[PDB]
């Protein structure tokens, strides 16, 4: 998973 | 709270100005036109996919 920014 | 999205692949790696590693993320259920550079510290349990990228490059 990743934080998308 | 902050939003998490599923990663399909790590397709590239770079160093930013500051010296922090960024990764180019392929998002699961999206295609290449939507790949984004993410700080290393945005990746959750991606160690196996970073391994796969490093093996391919
Ligand atoms: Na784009």
């Amino acid at each position: 998973f990743a934080f998308k920014a | 709270g902050e939003e998490l999205y599923e990663v399909e692949r790590i397709v590239d790696k770079r160093k930013n100005k500051k010296g922090k590693t960024e990764y180019l993320v392929r998002w699961k259920g999206y295609d290449s036109e939507d790949d984004t550079w993410e700080p290393e510290q945005h990746l959750v349990n991606c160690e196996e996919y970073i391994h796969d990228f490093n093996r391919r490059h």
